[PDB]
This record gives C-alpha cells, structure tokens and sequence, in this order.
C-alpha cells in the first residue's frame, strides 16, 4: 500500500563564530540505492543574515522553504522591517508544531547573526523543539561529526590546553577536513560541498569538491 | 430623489447615482502623477498635513518587488484592497514561481470591485488606485475607478484639481519615452506644481516618489532622499 | 441619505462616521507629549460623587510593559479595544519572541474597527492616544473611529481639543526634556478646565527607556502641583 | 531525564539534569529542562522536548493576560488547572508530558504535578524523569521541612548526582533553582565530572 | 486497584476509602482524598482512570450546586444518583468514553439514608453494602458475614475495622491508611482517620 | 458475549383470559454478584407490562425512552395503547439504532384494553417483531426455557395452573444456568386484578 | 426625530434607544446598599403585598454563588434571563479555574453580555439596572453597580430606582468618613437612608445583610421593627 | 409612532406591542382557579354553544399536562396549541433526566423564559395567551400560577381574568376565606362568582366547566366533573338564593 515518507540523505553543518557563521552542506541528491542528482545544495539565503538548512525528506523541503519565504514577506509589510535570526527560530517552532499528527520529515539548522553582530546557531527537530548552541552537525552523518568538534571546538577530554576563540581561518580548515573524513565512511555524501559564510558585510559562497562515488 | 437611494436601484435616464457619487470620493484625496519612459516607469505623489506638528499621511505604498501603488480617496478601501492585493501576489509566486503579470492582476481587482456594485449590502469602494509595474514587456502606468473600470495608459494624474496636471502632461508626452531618470522624474514633478495654490512651493516634507525600474526593484523615497530630486529646478513664472 | 453607513452623498462622504467624530467632543480632554527622554501623558478625571469610587474610573490603562494608552468619548467601546490590543501584543510574542512595535500594535487595532459594515453594525465611538517607547525611541501614535492612523508629536483631544491644540503649538520644541514636558502639559489643564487643579482631578503616566515600569504617578504627582 | 521539586520552610528547590539523547545517541548536553514561565512561576520538562515548550509557553501566553485583566498575578493552583484542561482535550492522541508547576501564592508555597494523563495532584516532594526513582531514595532519606537553606542546596545536588549515576539517559550538569516569596532566583549550575572530584574525594 | 466501602445503617452511611496516589512502582503521595461533597447530605467516591476521575466527577460536583442556587433547595439523593447515570450513558457511544467507577452516598429528611452502585457501563443498583477495586473480593464477604440491617454506628466502626484487618494481611498491596466519613440527620460528619501498625 | 455480561431469563406465557409475566432478580457482573432486587419488569399502563433482558444498561436506558414516549402518546390522545401499538413503538426505537444498537431483548405481554383477548410478542436486539399463541423466552438461558414450555403448556388454562406451569418452567431451567438466579418474580395479570408472587428459589 | 435603531448616530452624537432604557429603571422600586468594616448590607423597599397572594415569588434579592448577593431593579422579566445567566457563569468559572469567583469577575460578565446585546439590530436592550454586593475577593468588602449601556462602575454607596436622586443626596451629607462600626450602626444607616422611602410606611422594608463570612441572612419584621424603634429613639433628642 | 416591532423602546419609556398584547386577553374567556385545603380547583367558561357542535373532546379549556398538573387557557388559539405541547414536551424531559416529576414552579419558569424571549428578539409577536396553573408538589402542597404575555409570572391564592371578569377580583376578597377551605365550601363560591360575571342569567350547565384535582392515597386524580353533578351544583345554589330572601 501507498506510503508517504522516503529518507533522501544528506548532511548540514553550522559553526557559530564570533563575529560570523559558517554555513555548510553537500549536494548529493539520493534515494534507496540510486543517484537523482551531484548537485543540489541544501543551503538557502533568507535574509542577508540568516541561512537556513533543510535535510530528510526533500518534498517537505521545498515545501517548507516556500512557506518561511512567504512568511517573511508577511512580517515585512506589517512591521517596516526584517525579522531577526531568533524571530525567525521562535516562528519556525510554531510552524512544526502545526502539523504535530503528521509531521515534516525535516531536520533544521538556523545559522546567522544576533543584532549584537555575534554569532548565532539554532537546531531543531521535526515537531519543533529549538535551543542556542555553539555548533551542531545535523543530517546522516550527524553522529560522524559531533565527536570530532567537540575535540576540536567545545576542547572537551583535553588537558593542558588554553582555550583560544576560533578564528575564520582555522574555522575554514575544520570544515574542510570533517567532510573529507565523512564521505569516506557514509554512503549519503559526497560530489561536493557548498560553503556559506556569513559576516557582517554579506554572504560568501565557496565550493569545495569531494569523492565522485 | 427617490432613485438617489442604493446601488440597485436604477433611473428613468439610466444612471446609478450611487456609482456616480463614489467618483466624487476620488476628488478629496488629493493629487498624484504617474508616468513612464521605455525602461521607467515613475509615480509620484503630494502629501497632506493633518495638524501643523503630525506627521504627513503617506501615499506610495510599495506591495511586491515589481509593483507599486499610489492612493486616492477612503483610506478604509485603502487598506482592504491592499490586503487582497499582497495575497495574490505571493500565491503566483508560492504556486507558479513567477512574479505576477501585471495586466492579469488589475483584472481581478475590477472582478473584486464589480460585486460590490450590483448586490445590494455593501457600497462600493471609494478609491482612485494608480498603478505601476514591469511584466516580461516592460512598463505600465494603470488607474482604476470606482466604476471598476480599468484603464491603460502612459501618463495620468488624479485627485484634487488634477485637471491642470493632465495639461502639462499632454503637452509633453511626446518627450517621455526618450528621457532618462534624472529629468523624468523631474519631468513628473513639475506637474504636481500646477495643482498647488500660487504661494507656496513643493517642500521636501510633503511629497513622495516612487521608482520601480527594468533593473531596479521598487523603491520609495521620502523627506530625505527627496532632495538630490529637487535641486535643478526653476520657480514658477510669477 | 444621512441615516446609512451603505450610502454616500452627492459631494462626499459619511454622514455616519462624521457623527462619530462628533461622539468623543462630548468626552473629557487628555494629553500626550513625546520627547527624546520619553513620553508623559495626562487627563481629566470628571468625578462626579464623593461616593464615586475614583479608581474605578479608567482613563489610563496598561497596554503592554513599555505602552500605554489614553481614551475620550464612548466608554462601553473603548473596553472592547483595549482587549484585543492586549491580546494582539501577546500573540506576537508568542510567535516572534519579541516585543510588538508600538506603531504596529495599532495596525492590528485598525484592521477591526474599520469593519462596521463591511463584513461579508456601527462604527466606534472612541479616540485613542497611544505612548511608548520601541527599538525605534519613543513613540507617540493617534487614531480615529474611522481608522484613520497617524503620528503626532503632541496631541490633545476630547472636549476642549481644539482649544488645546493652538496653546499646545506654542510652546512645544524639538529639544524639551521630560520634566520640563511635565509641568507644561498641566499648566495647560488648569486653562481648559473649569474646577481648581488639585490632586484628585488628573493623573498622570509616564514611560522611559530604562524604565519601562512606572505608567503611573502615586502622589509624587502631588509635587508636581504645589511647584506649579 | 531527571528532575526533582521539594517544598521546605523557605520556599520550594528546583533541580534537574541537562541530558537529552535521541535512541542510543546523546543529542546535546547543555538542555535547559527547567522552562521560565514568568518571575514568579518556573515549569519542568520531563518527556517530550516540543511537547513540554509549547503547552508551557502557551500557558505563560495565558497567565499574562490574566494579569492585565484583573490586575493581580494568578495563582498556583488556578495555572496548574489551566494546563490540565488543555492537555486533556488531546488525550489519547499520543502527546507525551509530566511537568511540575512552582511557584508563590498568597497561601504560600505552591507545588502541583501535571500529567499528559490528566493527574493533576499536590504535594510536597516530587520526582520525575526516566532515572527519578534512584532520586526518591536518596531524597527522603534527607529529607526535612525544617532544613536550612544550604542544607537544601547540597541535598538537591546530591540526589540528581546519585540519579545521573546508575542511569545512562542522565547526564550533563545540575541546574538548581530557588523560589523565595518575592520571585524565583538561579542558584548555581555544575557539571557532573565536577561533583565527582568533589564527592568522591 | 483502589478500594472503597459502603456499609448502609438505619440512619447513616458508613463510607470509607483509601489514600494513595500511586504510579506504576512508586507511591507519589500518601494523603490523597477521592472524596467529593456534592452537597450538605450527599457525597461522592470515584475511582478510575487518570484523568477521567477528576473531569467527569467535578463536572457532577458544579452542576448539582447550581441546582441549589437556583431552586432554592436542595435535590434528593435518589434524583441526584440517577442524573450521574444519565451522563454516562449519553456519553458512552461517542469518542470519549469515561472510564469511572462510583458509588454515592445520601441522606434524605422523607426517605432516609440510601446507597447507590455505579459501574463504569452506567449501571444503577441499591445496595445495603458495596466496594470496588482488587481488594473487593477480599473483604465483601467479611461484610456479608457479620451484616444486620439494625446495627448500631458503633458495630459499624468495628465492622469497618475488621473488613480491613484482612486487607492489610492477605492483599499484595500496602495501603496503609484510610479517610472514613458518616452522614447522618445533622450532616456529614468526619471521623478519625484509620491508620495501621503492621508489625 | 456482550449479552453474557450480565445474564437475564424473561418469560411470558398465554392463558385461556389471563397472561403471566416472570424474570430473575439476580444482578451482577460476568462472575461476581451484586444484588437480589434488580427490577426486569416494567408496567406501561394497567393490564399490560413488559420484560426486558441483556445488558443492564440498555435495560434502564429504553426502559425510560419508552416511557419518555409512551407519556406524550397518552395525552395527544385519551385513550390509553393497544397492545399491538407498543409493538411498533418499540420496533421504531430499536430500529433508529441499526448500526450502535441496544443490547437488549424485550417481551411484552398484556391484555387489550377493550377486550380480554391476551397478547404475547418478543423482539430481536434490531426490531424483528415475532407473535407467538403460547408463550415467549428471552435471555441468556433461552434453550433450557425452550424445553421447559414445550412440554408443559397446555391450550386452554385457569389462572391456577398457568401460574403453577410458569413457576416449575422458571425454576427448573434457571437452576441449569449458572449466570442468573438468585429469586423470581412472577406477575399474573387478568381482567379483574394483578397478582404478584415471589418464588422460593436456589440462593446460590 | 431619529431614534428608532440602536445603530445610528443622532448629529450631536447620541444613542436615544440607548438611552431610553435608562428611562425604564426610574419606573422600578429603590433599593440601597452600603459596605462596611466587615458586614456588608443592602436593602430594597416598596413591597406592597395585594392580599390574596404567596409573597415568596416577588423575591427582589438572589444569590448567585455562595459569597455574592444581588439586588436589581427595571421590568421583572429582563431580570430573571441575567439572573440565571451569571449563575451558571460564577459556576462555571469554578469548574474551569479552582478558585472561588471575584465579585469582579461576574460584574465583567453582566456588563459584557449586555454589551453585544445593545450593539446587533433586532435585540432589545436589557431594561435593567443591578447592584452586585460581596465581600468575597479574600476577605474585603466591595459593591459595584451596573448600567443599561453595559458599563461595570464602583461606588461606596449606592441608590437606585424611583427616586434614586433624594437618596444620594442624602447620603453624601450621612456617610461619614469615620467607618460605621459596630455594625448594627450600620444596619440602622440604611433603615435611616430607607426612611426617606416613597411612603415610608415601615413595614415596607426588607433588609439583607452578610457577615461577610456566613451565608445571606434576611432579616425578619421583628428584628427590623426593633432597629426602626431605635431610630425614633433617637429622634427624640430634637425637641 | 412607537407602534413598529417589539424592539423598541419607547420614549420615557415602555413597549407598546406588550401592553397592546396585555389588553387582548380581556376579550377571551374566563377562567379562575380558588383557594382550597386539600384540593384545587379551576372554572371556566364555554363561548359560543350553539347548537351544531360535538365537543368530542369534552375537555377545551383545560389540558391535563403531566400527571398531577392542569392548565386553563385564554388568548389567541394559534398560539395556545403551540405553548401546551411544547409544555407537556418539558415536563417529560425533566422526568426523563431525574426519574422524578417537575415540582410545580420551575416548569412554570420554562416556558415563562420561551415567552419572554419573543420580546426581545425581532421580528416576532409576543403570546398573546395568559393561563393558570394548578398542581401539587413535595415541597409546598397545592399550588396556583399566573401566567401573562411579557413572562412574569406569580403565585396565587385566588385570581381570575381581567377585563371581561375584573370584577371577580373584588367579589373574592369580600367573600374570602381562610382555614375554612374545603372543597364544598369551595366550589359554592365558585358558582356565585360565574353567576355575576357571566351575564347572562340562571347559569346552564352547557356554558360552564369545572376541574378539580384532589390528593387520594398518594395519587393525585384529576377530575374533569360531568354534566350531571353540575346540575345539582346550580340547583343547590339556586336554592341559597330562595333562602337568602328571608331577611328580606
């Protein structure tokens, strides 16, 4: 019989910086056993200071995404003004809680800036639970990535070691290197990596490539 | 007398009273002038103080990055045609991905505006709404009427005493559809000053000015920005 | 034709929400001030027993914890606009986790009373003062029975409205400070009124910055009265 | 998940862990499971994340307004019925929730227990979570009304240790709340590996 | 799982039920009441599911109250039983049935004392003696030994006391104490609270 | 079974000018007793009554929807009801619940109320009319009542032995069921007056 | 001229449909009301017993929960449907919120039913106007007032009915700021304000009061007759 | 004028429609209910008996409703067939509900809350229809009621109907009785009222009606007395008449 949910793969990563936020993710497009696409990103520019990723299934990600896009343009025209990075995570909250006995499919990563020009990273769940955290890895590979960054960026199970805020070139190479050692082992990434960074004068993009297999 | 009452009943000459009086609502707001090059399309206003220390009630309202509109009349219909305006511009983009031609959308306000003047319960909408856009074949200048007639053209100008802003723009739209953005605009505001009593002069706390170009998104501007569009002007011939 | 809010005239125009302007000239005066250091807000009471308990009567009331609001005219709508204004205010922090804008608290309030007839009853009766202080400053907003929005700078309204208005330009500027705004809003009360100033005809209500509390005077506004 | 509420003398102690996990695998470490309802009212989060942060901010929706209608704060035992009744409406649907209400009222102390069941019962020691039984024990052993006030800090503290102990879905730090008669104030926060040099030694 | 009792006299009702709030191991507390006072002469006992204990039987409770205040007097305990059956019933073939058990206790001034049975199906019976939970088949029969239609409030206390010497010996449940009330011509009246040294 | 919840045994038998109407008392759930004074048996007006036997809630629910109807048909009209009128009446009420239906078997036994011409008749749990000239049984114990009245009823018969054929119908074919006992009441209608008459039965 | 609709405006800014309802409650019987230190009383006039009838369905003064009184005036059948209303309303609120009800949270009920009761077309306005009196809200004395228009008011003292203006004149020279203890002088404050009835025959006065922690406690015409008694007592000292 | 709907106010201010409803009912029949111990009782009157009718009924004016409770009628018949089956349909879902009669006043309250609300909401008459009510309950014994057109109501001793039989009302209070108030002692009084307010004279039996309802071993019948007795009712009343000439 008809059954409405299928799993697609994929693998977000957010570093919440001092002054930035770097926002990054693969473009393999997959299903059961096959390959659709080598290029889809999975990041998505709201406003100037906020990037959002959608991972899972990618019928409820197009979905969803339209629905944010509307809803910007709703506060704008009532308000004179655009939303914020922890407006948009409060809002996104009530949108999955909306269909809590038949939910989204959607795990979501909210990455940006505060109005205090610091750095900002929301993670969430697909009935619409949220909290401020310093860095998360959401996705397949979620449990690929999470053990290596505390190491690298929390500093935790260390010893004798001072505790220097991460610049955006040290930044730049942590993420350069944990997807390289991801798409070895997992089968879900992999044929390149998009990269979002995001300051205070716009948002970049760079495209590193991965393994073709 | 007797058939001066509602929107049904008609008279022995074949005129609806009630249509013809919503026209007279037109001529309180005061005025405003639209008109467009090849690649400009430019509206522009005139504000008008409540009190001598209120801030001045606004004109231009921007509604998608490709339209904006100017106002005329009730600010109740206002508001409740702007309301159904914004939804029908982000469900095209929600269902087709494409923003909204802007000739198909005028065709649903005056679907929007016709029942309210046959079924007996609600009045029509007293408001003079001028129109600019940009489909894929360029500019358009649109007015509308409480008569829900829809009208197409290349310069207009509507409100209180507005018929002497409509001389100056017949007798130069022949230079429109050549100039570029520095006097096309200034070409828009010198016939805002025929429609002002002889003493006082276009300040830059009580006009407003609307742009939405090819390559430019819809933008207002107003009591700041104003002032490298005034400058580069002459004084009435008084 | 001047019985129907479904009718025009020949040369306008209502002729039903133009009596309902006429509705808050037979009200009690009250008037707000905005100045960079914040926005004060005064009023007249009207009592009319000794037995009156003069709590009971409400001229000032909380909107939210940085807005407060002022009213004339028809007392039995004003309490159905101050219920959604409140809850309009909390629903948006609800969603957005934020605090609500003090020019968009009136966009909600507008969008209901411009609904008398035009649903698929009368309109309002009611004048509203709106005072706070937003991420934008401090802000001073005014509406109408016929949904009219706008920003005033300083505004008074209700009886003796327009004899206010002409001695309330005289003497406002861009650089007053808020206890100097105080005392000048209150020498034009004793003009306008016909009993003695004491301390039991007005009340006021101020809001700042830093001070977001304090929408009220508690008998400090007694000093202010015996410096006047 | 565990979490704990006891009522004393001097106000009512709040204490919970910071571990929420998804299967077999740790989601994060740093949960805040004690929710700020207003300055004077603290909720828990005990089963289901979502389930627990909605009902909770919609009743802090509530009790707001509640305050401007009537001018006066609201009461313990009215916000705990006001939560029971919403809850009820979806019972049998699936929603899963066992928070604890705090807080002071005119009558005092205030400390009410609310199911996704529908138990709304009072009480003066509480404990709920999936490892709130190894903190029953080791609370009642301790427990006193006529406790001091860091006496009730070290007792809190210890029973959330000996449960993130013996169960695996515990960990983190130890939140740690005290409601005075005024409002609701943070005492402290510590890591677990922390105690455990401490404790231990 | 909870226990109630229901020893009818000549001129009084002798109820009693327990105190625990229990979940699934451990006993959360240890002082709770299932009783309900619908009135100046009529209570109520509930026992059944989480919440539709609490749900159905105060919606009893703020609807025979507002038939004092309207009427000016008060319902009989006869009418008062018979419209907590009505309730169930109409509520029975819907979405959301109510899992509870009751028994109601009343004084009447032109009838006398009365006691009503209630199953979770909604059905009514007038019993001399009644119970509900596990521990109903243990100790009905104690009652059903001893019982006499003319015995006087104090047996009844003696009655009560060994109906439930035999519930702390052969039940595998703790229950340690145990809330007793009585009605009577005056009112309802509180006894002692009936507590238990086991060993 | 949902019919076996509770237990139940109505039976009513035709005379020569009178009718007899007899049920159990015993109430109580599958296994446990409750009580020994549950009322079966219900008058709808003088010389005709009615039996009613299944789940214990459908008994005391149509039991007052019957006389919630029964109520506004005697006063829209001063005469009292035919016996063959109730029978429709019921048939309408069980009927109206084809697919959430009472469960619940009624008997109605009565005399015209012009004539003394007897009337017996039972129904499904849906509204099957069924009019026999000897009698009817309905309940959980329905095939021992089948053997009992098949051999002792008797075409043409007195007030005396009619009550005599019900009482040893009654007692031999309860006492072989174990879910109903615990006393019988037998009603004994005619023209002139009412009989009722408690049996001296098994208390086990 | 233009009245007749509860919807339109006069020139000057007038409701006279509302307004005439006002005019129906100058038609009613007066009752008064006063709070106090603890005991609160109130106390309703004009009985007027027709000799062949029971007098215990005329009843003026109800309860609508167990710590809250009522008094009213206006036509008698306006007043039943608001009546059986709040009482379902102070229950309610009990059901839904645990807490007894304020004697401010049903005065918000009355006012706001029959505020969208005056606003659609085609519903008369309730005719009434109440006095709502109790001392429940954790231990304190209040009374409000009601109005047609549907506006909620708090007063120290009150006067309704048929000659309503005498009486709070009168009081306002009676009420003294010294607090009138020992609270059989304040019982015989409002015999002293219900003498100046409309005929002041004496037996014509039923007085209520609560203690503010029992139930209502009417007062019989022997209790009453021995507090008129003292009122002539004191009278004797103008002479 | 002021003659439009119910709604609205007149100015200083009433409701017209009400008092013109009000007024109706003096052009109707005539019913009374007397005081008794140990019983009530009702009269009526039969309008327009001439002679080519059945009455197959023999009941008109009065509806036995519940069980121990009857009603007379006066007003528009329109609306009199409306209010007495939608009355004996409360008094049955009161019984349904509790399994217990409706005690006497609070059916009364039922419908005057339906009759009360046709003044409020437009566009609608009100009843023009006023009735009695006898019956007896637990708490009070036996009973009387008045109904009227607006939805006030009130409890009674003795009372009649207005303009065709206002007269009545001063004739009960000059022959009152209190204590002394058997059923005989009674329905004396009741044949001298009906003989001065209908007008015309000697009082035959076909114009007249008279319903009893007494309390006999805890069952309450309700008689509806025949044609019969009635004529030794007039006949004994006839007679006082020959002897009350004696002082003469």
């Amino acid at each position: 019989r008809f059954s409405p949910y299928v799993f697609n793969g994929g693998t977000i990563l957010a570093i919440a910086g001092e002054d930035f936020a770097i926002v990054a993710s693969d473009t393999r497009l997959s299903e059961g056993f096959s390959i659709h696409t080598r290029d889809s990103p999975k990041c998505y520019k709201l406003t100037d200071k906020t990037v959002i990723g959608c991972s899972g299934f990618h019928g409820d990600c197009l979905t969803l995404t339209k629905i944010i896009e509307a809803r910007l343009k709703m506060y704008k025209h009532s308000n004179n003004k655009a939303m914020t990075t922890g407006a948009i995570a409060a809002m996104l909250s009530t949108i999955l809680y909306s269909r809590r006995f038949f939910p989204y499919y959607v795990y979501n990563i909210i990455g940006g800036l505060d109005e205090e020009g610091k750095g900002a990273v929301y993670s969430f769940d697909p009935v619409g639970s949220y909290q401020r955290d310093s860095f998360k890895a959401g996705g397949s590979a979620s449990a690929m990535l999470q053990p290596l960054l505390d190491n690298q960026v929390g500093f935790k199970n260390m010893q004798n070691v001072e505790h220097v805020p991460l610049s955006l070139d040290r930044a730049m190479r942590l993420v350069k290197d944990v997807f390289i050692s991801a798409a070895e082992r997992d089968v879900y990434t992999g044929d390149a990596l998009r990269i979002c960074i995001v300051t205070k004068e716009g948002i970049r993009e760079e495209t590193v490539s991965l393994r073709k297999d | 007398n007797q058939y001066d009452n509602d929107v049904t009943v008609w008279s022995p000459q074949g005129r609806i009273h009630q249509i013809e009086y919503a026209m007279e609502a037109v001529k309180q707001g005061s005025a405003t002038v639209g008109l467009k090059s090849k690649t400009h399309a430019v509206l522009v206003a005139l504000k008008r103080a409540q009190s001598e220390l209120a801030a001045h009630q606004k004109k231009i309202l921007h509604v998608d990055n490709h339209i904006g509109i100017s106002i005329a009349g009730l600010t109740a219909d206002a508001r409740l045609l702007c309301n159904f305006m914004r939804q029908e511009c982000l469900d095209s983009r929600f269902v087709f991905d494409r923003p909204l031609p802007v000739s198909r959308l005028v065709s649903l306000i005056g679907s929007k505006t016709q029942i309210p003047t046959q079924r007996y319960g609600r009045r029509p909408y007293g408001v003079g709404l001028l129109i600019a856009g940009y489909d894929d074949m360029g500019p358009h200048i649109f007015q509308t009427c409480p008569s829900a007639n829809y009208f197409d053209c290349r310069a207009m100008s509507i409100g209180a005493r507005s018929q002497s802003a409509r001389t100056y723009l017949e007798r130069h739209m022949s230079e429109f559809m050549e100039c570029n953005l520095n006097e096309l605009v200034k070409h828009g505001l010198r016939a805002l000053r025929e429609t002002l009593p002889a003493e006082q002069d276009l300040t830059t706390k009580n006009v407003s000015i609307g742009i939405v170009g090819k390559d430019l998104e819809f933008t207002i501007y107003d009591d700041d920005d104003v002032s490298p569009f005034l400058e580069g002007l002459e004084e009435r011939p008084q | 034709y001047d019985r129907g809010v479904n009718t025009f005239s020949p040369e306008g125009r209502l002729f039903q929400v133009e009596y309902a302007i006429e509705a808050i000239k037979l009200g009690s005066t009250a008037i707000g001030i905005q100045t960079s250091e914040g926005v004060c807000l005064a009023v007249e009471k009207r009592i009319t027993s000794p037995l009156m308990e003069p709590s009971s009567i409400e001229k000032i009331v909380e909107i939210d914890a940085h807005i407060g609001c002022a009213m004339s005219g028809l007392i039995a709508d004003a309490k159905t606009l101050i219920d959604k204004a409140r809850v309009e205010t909390q629903n948006h922090w609800f969603t957005y986790n934020e605090t609500m804008t003090v020019e968009s608290v009136t966009q909600a309030v507008s969008n209901l009373a411009l609904q008398f007839g035009e649903e698929d009853s009368r309109p309002f009766g009611v004048a509203l003062l709106f005072g706070g202080v937003d991420e934008k400053g401090p802000q001073l907003f005014h509406m109408d029975p016929s949904g009219t929005f706008v920003q005033c700078d300083a505004r008074a309204i209700g009886s003796a409205s327009e004899g206010a208005q002409s001695s309330l330009q005289e003497v406002y500027h861009k650089s007053m400070t808020l206890k100097e705004a105080i005392k000048s809003s209150l020498i034009i009360l004793k003009q306008v009124m016909e009993e003695k100033l004491n301390a039991t005809n007005i009340e006021l209500a101020t809001v700042q910055p830093g001070q977001n509390f304090h929408m009220f005077t508690k008998e400090e506004l007694e000093e202010v009265i015996k410096d006047i | 998940t565990t979490t704990l509420a006891f009522k004393f003398r001097h106000g009512v102690i709040v204490a919970a862990d910071s571990r929420a996990t998804a299967g077999a695998y740790i989601a994060s470490q740093t949960v805040k499971k004690v929710i700020e309802i207003n300055p004077y009212l603290l909720g828990t989060m005990a089963g289901g994340a979502a389930d627990c942060s909605f009902w909770e901010r919609l009743l802090a929706r509530q009790c707001r307004i509640y305050e401007l209608r009537n001018k006066e704060r609201i009461s313990v035992a009215a916000a705990s019925k006001l939560l029971a009744n919403m809850v009820y409406q979806y019972k049998g649907m699936g929603l899963s929730m066992g928070t604890m209400i705090c807080g002071w009222d005119k009558r005092g102390p205030g400390l009410y227990y609310v199911d996704s069941e529908g138990n709304r019962i009072s009480g003066a020691t509480f404990s709920v979570g999936s490892g709130s039984v190894y903190a029953y024990g080791v609370m009642d052993r301790g427990y006193s009304y006529d406790l001091e006030v860091e006496q009730a800090y070290d007792l809190a503290r210890r029973a959330i240790y000996q449960a993130t102990y013996r169960d695996a879905y515990s960990g983190g730090a130890v939140n740690l709340y005290h409601v005075r008669e005024d409002g609701w104030i943070r005492v402290s926060s510590d890591n677990v590996a922390d105690l455990h040099e401490k404790y231990s030694g | 799982m909870e226990y109630l009792i229901g020893i009818q006299g000549p001129d009084y009702v002798l109820v009693a039920s327990d105190r625990v709030a229990a979940s699934n191991i451990v006993q959360m507390k240890d002082d709770h009441d299932k009783m309900f006072k619908m009135s100046e002469k009529i209570l109520l006992l509930c026992v059944g599911e989480a919440g539709d204990t609490v749900q159905f039987a105060e919606y009893i409770q703020k609807n025979v109250q507002l038939y004092k205040m309207r009427n000016g007097y008060e319902l009989s305990p006869t009418a008062a039983a018979n419209f907590t059956r009505r309730n169930l019933a109409d509520c029975l073939r819907s979405r959301t049935p109510y899992h509870v058990n009751l028994l109601l206790a009343g004084y009447d001034e032109h009838e006398g004392p009365a006691l009503y049975y209630m199953d979770y199906l909604a059905a009514l019976a007038k019993a001399p003696f009644a119970a509900h939970g596990y521990g109903a088949f243990l100790t009905l029969s104690i009652l059903d030994r001893y019982y006499t239609p003319t015995i006087s409030r104090e047996r009844a206390v003696e009655l009560l006391r060994k109906c439930l010497e035999e519930l702390q010996k052969r039940f595998i449940l703790n229950l340690p104490t145990f809330s007793v009330r009585i009605i009577d011509k005056n009112g309802i009246h509180d006894l002692d609270n009936i507590s238990f040294p086991k060993q | 079974s949902i019919m076996s919840y509770n237990g139940g045994a109505v039976m009513a038998m035709k005379g020569k000018n009178c009718v007899a109407i007899a049920a159990d008392r015993r109430f109580g759930i599958q296994a446990q007793m409750v009580t020994t004074d549950f009322q079966k048996i219900f008058p709808m007006g003088d010389r005709l009554y009615i039996g009613l036997a299944g789940l214990a809630t459908d008994v005391q629910t149509v039991a007052q929807r019957l006389k919630f109807r029964l109520n506004l048909y005697e006063l829209k009209e001063g005469r009292q009801i035919k016996p063959y009128t109730l029978m429709s009446m019921v048939a309408n009420l069980l009927y109206e619940k084809r697919f959430g239906p009472y469960y619940t078997e009624p008997v109605i036994a009565g005399l015209d109320p012009k004539t003394f011409k007897p009337f017996i008749c039972s129904l499904d749990l849906i509204g099957c009319p069924m009019v026999t000239d000897d009698f009817v049984v309905s309940g959980t114990c329905a095939e021992q009542m089948y053997g009992m009245c098949e051999s002792l009823w008797e075409p043409n018969m007195d007030p005396d032995h009619l009550f005599e054929t019900i009482s040893q119908a009654m007692l031999n074919a309860v006492d072989r069921d174990a879910v109903s006992g615990m006393g019988v009441i037998v009603h004994i209608i005619e023209k002139d007056k009412i009989t009722t008459r408690t049996l001296k039965a098994r208390m086990d | 001229s233009y009245d007749r609709a509860i919807t339109v405006f006069s020139p000057d800014g007038h409701l006279f449909q509302v307004e005439y309802a006002q005019e129906a409650v100058k038609k009613g019987s007066t009752a008064v009301g006063v709070r106090g230190r603890d005991i609160v009383v109130l106390g309703v006039e004009k009985k007027s017993v027709a000799k062949l009838q029971d007098e215990r369905t005329v009843r003026k003064i109800c309860a609508l929960d167990d710590n809250v009184c009522m008094a009213f005036a206006g036509l008698t059948a306006d007043a039943r449907i608001v009546i059986n209303r709040a009482r379902v309303e102070c229950q309610s609120h009990r059901l839904t919120v645990e807490d007894p009800v304020t004697v401010e949270y049903i005065t918000r009920y009355i006012a706001s039913l029959k505020q969208r009761y005056t606003q659609s077309n085609g519903r008369r306005p309730f005719g009434i106007s109440a006095l709502i009196v109790g001392f429940d809200f954790d231990g304190t004395p209040r009374l409000y007032q009601t109005d047609p228009s549907g506006t909620y008011h708090a007063w120290k003292a009150n006067a309704i009915g048929r000659g309503a203006k005498s009486v709070r004149e009168f009081l306002e020279k009676n009420y003294t700021d010294e607090a009138i203890e020992t609270d059989d002088l304040t019982i015989k404050l409002v015999i002293k304000a219900l003498l100046e009835v409309v005929q002041s025959g004496g037996k014509n006065i039923e007085l209520a009061v609560m203690r503010r922690d029992q139930s209502l406690k009417i007062l019989n015409p022997e209790e009453i007759e021995k507090y008129v008694a003292e009122i002539e007592k004191e009278k004797e000292e103008n002479e | 004028r002021y003659d439009s709907r119910t709604t609205i106010f007149s100015p200083e201010g009433r409701l017209y429609q009400v008092e013109y409803a009000m007024e109706a009912i003096g052009h109707a029949g005539t019913c009374l209910g007397i005081l008794a111990n140990d019983g009530v009782l009702l009269a009526a009157e039969r309008r327009n008996i001439h002679k080519l009718l059945d009455e197959v009924f023999f009941s008109e004016k009065i509806y036995k409703l519940n069980e121990d409770m009857a009603c007379s009628v006066a007003g528009i018949t329109s609306d009199a067939n409306v209010l007495t089956n939608e009355l004996r349909l409360i008094a049955q879902r009161y019984l349904l509900q509790y399994q217990e009669p409706i005690p006497c006043e609070q059916l009364v309250t039922a419908l005057c809350d339906i009759k009360q609300a046709y003044t409020q909401f437009g566009g609608k008459r009100p009843f023009g229809v006023s009735l009695l009510y006898i019956g007896w309950d637990k708490h009070y014994g036996f009973q009387l009621y008045q109904s009227d057109p607006s939805g006030n109501y009130g409890g009674w001793k003795a009372t009649c109907i207005g303009n065709n039989s206002a007269a009545a009302v001063s004739m009960l209070k000059q022959d009152y009785k209190e204590g002394e108030m058997t059923l005989k002692s009674a329905l004396a009084l009741a044949i001298k009222v009906l003989n001065k307010t209908m007008d015309v004279s000697k009082l035959s039996a076909e114009k007249v009606e008279i319903a009893t309802l007494t309390r006999e071993n805890g069952k309450t019948v309700i008689r509806v007395l025949k044609q019969k007795e009635v004529e030794q009712l007039i006949k004994k009343h006839e007679e006082e008449e020959a002897k009350a000439e004696r002082e003469k």
